[PDB]
RNA sequence: GUCGCCUCCUAAAGGGUAACGGAGGCGCCCAAAGGUUCCCUCAGCCUGGUUGGUAAUCAGGUGGUGAGUGUAAGUGCACAAGGGGGCUUGACUGUGAGACUGACAGGUCGAGCAGGGACGAAAGUCGGGACUAGUGAUCUGACGGUGGCUUGUGGAUGCGCC
RNA sequence: UUUCCGGUGGCCAUAGUGGAAGGGAAACACCCGGUCCCAUUCCGAACCCGGUCGUUAAGCCUUCCAACGCUGAUGGUACUGCACGAGGGAUCGUGUGGGAGAGUAAGACGCUGCCGGAAU
RNA sequence: GCGGGGUGGAGCAGCCUGGUAGCUCGUCGGGCUCAUAACCCGAAGGUCGUCGGUUCAAAUCCGGCCCCCGCAACCA
């Protein structure tokens, strides 16, 4: 689970979910690649289970990187109590994704294992995404 | 009550012309200053009031 | 220099009791200083000296045995 | 239940610029209210103890550079 | 009173003419000199008592021959136990005569009288043709008194000198004349506590 | 839990803008940490050096703001508003053209002038503090000054003014 | 009149930083002294005073170097006032006006005023 | 939620506030005794639950966290 050592302020606004990718809409790192198409909140737990998706499906060969990170924290009011008395507790910690944002990349794997992986992967997202590479 | 008000008078027409404020534990005792006096019409050393 | 806030600084010869004299104008109040050994006439560098070491082990052997 | 540690806030200041470029102004009239200087008093412009910048003389008031500094000058009036 | 005194007369003499003949300086104000002296010492067990700085001021005094600058504490530290603004040195700037003379009267009296002394190492110039040294000791400087000394103490002997480079800084220092050059022993013990004390992990 | 004041964000590039929205401060302090005049440049890093160490004091090199600012934060400040020395009391009296900001009470800035000063060779600056919190209307009473009034007159007494 | 240089402004990096080469007639400067005014929280280092011998090594000045930094379009894109439209919904699109930041080509080894100097 | 507590082996002091961590018992070494207990003479023993901040300096000040308590968690 990814977790910030700390942050500055523990209880933020709300991301932005508007736009498009602001950037890192390329492939950087790796030979393949996830793209999401849709945007949308990535938490740590979803992020885990892809990642741990790609490298077992994977095996022992190649190399995976998480391009996002869940460093904007969430607060959750308390259960069951009426509306009011500041703000909550942080209880999640997301990634802001928009479309066209590479979330995972992948290299040093045949391309077709690596499509598949990235589609166990891709099962484990809350938004639509795609496999992407340098055209080959 | 660590910095108390203290009252400069004219030492020429004894006039209480000023208030300001020492430390007491910075300046224990009585303070000497040159102020103007209306009553004398120039500048005469003022003293704090006992 | 301000006036009153430094010593004494007079002349003063130096015998270093060795045939080494010289003139410099130290803090000695009363003058002249007496060198108990000069630079040139120290066991220093003048060569006077020579230890290195004695690292003779073996010639020790032979000291007293041949 | 729970409460909140804040909820304090001080009043408002109404800071800012008081006069824009090219505005008539007479002697005295405040320019501009300012925490520190980020406008410095420029020609026949006058700096308070607040850092208020005020008019030295009547005119018209333009924003200007004064070597390395922004500065508010008051051109006497034609 | 008015002579030029005889460290200075050699210095330009014999020295300026062997560094333009062994530099091959283009340019006839080139040739290296001592800009000035400085002697401190930091006596920073003083943050608990005064009578160790009076006792200081007044060996240095006596050794150099002017009142010294003191300083005082730019932050105050717990571990050294001193405060803020307390005086924890003292220091003395020689130029000139002074300069000359001081030096003349240090490298032909003083150090000669170093219990065991061996001589200075070559290498613990600064990188830029300074030279700066330590004294562990004091009264061994003959111009002070031997039995009303407060406590020992030591200092830090520092020849600023207006050469480029430090093999220049090294050969006018020789000229001048200074225990050294000799081979281990000086860089010998160098190499050693450097490496040894040299490492770091305050982490 | 909160109630007045100050700084930031929310606040949508003037100002203003709510919530038991998100962060912190204030109820002081300083006779210098005020005024003026002159001088100075930091932190960090690298190298060398008695005690001495990551770091005391010293030297050289580098280094433009990342240090510093009595105290929160922001806006400022290296031209320093930061560091140091000299002399001082303007932490004045009588004033306020002209503006800012509030429903109002109110809050804030202020040129110029006179008196009498401080500093500076002068130009000049000085009506506390780099700026913005460190505060409480009225009533009633109190002390000091003044002597306007005082029920027949003169006192007294009481009140008024500051 | 011109050229060169010393002062003093303006623009405040297109000017800086770094590297290279060369220059001093006046001038500037380092430099040489400290007796004299004056000065160092020690030091004639600095400040100040007296000289202008020595020296162009440095400051300064001239030429050269896009190397770091700086400057920087056009077009496109983001965003956006107004008018609408589409999705179950996060949100997205279009019309009509405005229009960046980044990046790209490129610019650039400063510009300009007054006074003085030596020569013309 | 409010308030308190966490310090040698144990049970308890040191907390307005910074700088010197104490008493009792127990542990260990020596006496006394035939031996043990008791008693007598000497010694060691906690960098203060944990993370971080304030500050020249933190057991002490501030916050988060963990553990233990107490209280509250109400009206239909
Ligand atoms: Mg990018
Ligand atoms: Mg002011
Ligand atoms: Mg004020
Ligand atoms: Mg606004
Ligand atoms: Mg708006
Ligand atoms: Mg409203
Ligand atoms: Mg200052
Ligand atoms: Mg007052
Ligand atoms: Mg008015
Ligand atoms: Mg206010
Ligand atoms: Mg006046
Ligand atoms: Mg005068
Ligand atoms: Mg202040
Ligand atoms: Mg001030
Ligand atoms: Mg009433
Ligand atoms: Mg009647
Ligand atoms: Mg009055
Ligand atoms: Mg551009
Ligand atoms: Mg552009
Ligand atoms: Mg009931
Ligand atoms: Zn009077
Ligand atoms: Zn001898």
């Amino acid at each position: 689970m990814l977790i910030p050592r700390r942050v500055k302020y523990r209880k933020q606004h709300h991301p932005k979910r508007t736009g498009a990718a602001k950037g890192g809409t390329q492939l950087a790192f790796g030979d393949y690649g996830i793209q999401a198409t849709e945007g949308g909140y990535l938490t740590n737990r979803q992020i885990e289970a892809a990642r741990i998706a790609m490298t077992r499906y994977i095996k022992r060969g190649g190399k995976v990187w998480i391009n996002v990170y869940p460093d904007r924290p969430m607060t959750k009011h308390p259960a069951e109590s009426r509306m009011g008395s500041g703000k909550g507790t942080p209880e999640w910690w997301i990634a802001n994704i928009k479309p066209g944002r590479v979330l995972f990349e992948l290299s040093g794997v045949p391309e077709d294992v690596a499509r598949e992986a990235m589609r166990l992967a891709i099962h484990k997202l809350p938004m639509k995404a795609r496999f992407i590479s340098r055209e080959g | 009550d660590v910095r108390p008000k203290i009252t400069l008078a004219c030492t020429e027409c004894k006039e209480r012309n000023y208030i300001t404020k020492k430390n007491r534990r910075n300046n224990p005792d009585r303070m000497e200053m040159a102020k103007f006096c209306p009553r004398c019409r120039k500048h005469t050393a003022h003293r704090e009031t006992r | 220099m301000k006036q009153g806030i430094h010593p004494d600084y007079r002349e003063t010869t130096v015998v270093c009791t060795c045939g080494n004299t010289f003139t410099t104008r130290s803090t000695s109040q009363s003058g002249t200083l007496n060198a108990d050994v000069c630079s040139k006439c120290h066991p220093f560098y003048t060569g006077k000296q020579k230890i290195l070491d004695a690292g003779g082990r073996v010639a020790r052997f032979e000291r007293r045995y041949g | 239940a729970s409460s909140s540690r804040n909820g304090r806030d001080s009043n408002a200041q109404r800071l800012g610029v008081k006069r824009f470029g090219g505005q008539l102004v007479n002697a005295g009239e405040i320019i501009v209210r300012q925490r520190g200087t980020h406008f410095h008093p420029g020609d026949g412009v006058g700096r308070g103890g607040d850092d208020t910048l005020f008019a030295l003389r009547d005119g018209n008031v333009e924003f200007g550079t004064r070597r390395g500094r922004r500065v508010v000058n008051v051109t006497p009036v034609e | 009173a008015h002579e030029m005194p005889r460290l200075k007369k050699q210095y330009r003499e014999q020295i300026r003419a062997a560094m333009q003949e062994e530099f091959g300086y283009r340019n006839p104000m080139l040739i290296p000199g001592l800009e000035k002296i400085v002697v401190n010492m930091g006596v920073g067990d003083a943050a608990h008592d005064s009578k160790v700085m009076d006792g200081a001021i007044r060996d240095i005094t006596a050794i150099t021959g002017q009142k010294p600058q003191v300083t005082k504490a730019r932050k105050s530290i717990a571990q050294f136990k001193l405060r803020e603004g307390q005086p924890i040195g003292c220091h003395v700037t020689l130029r000139g005569d002074r300069m000359w003379e001081f030096a003349d009267r240090l490298l032909t009296l003083a150090l000669p009288r170093i219990r065991d002394f061996r001589g200075l190492n070559s290498n613990q110039f600064d990188g830029k043709g300074n030279y700066t040294f330590g004294l562990s000791e004091q009264v061994m400087f003959l111009e002070i008194d031997q039995d009303k000394i407060d406590r020992i103490r030591g200092m830090d002997i520092t020849f600023v000198t207006t050469a480029q480079t430090n093999e220049e800084g090294k050969a006018l220092l020789k000229h001048l004349g200074f225990p050294f050059k000799a081979k281990d022993d000086p860089k010998k013990a160098k190499t050693k506590r450097g490496p040894a004390y040299y490492a770091k992990k305050k982490k």
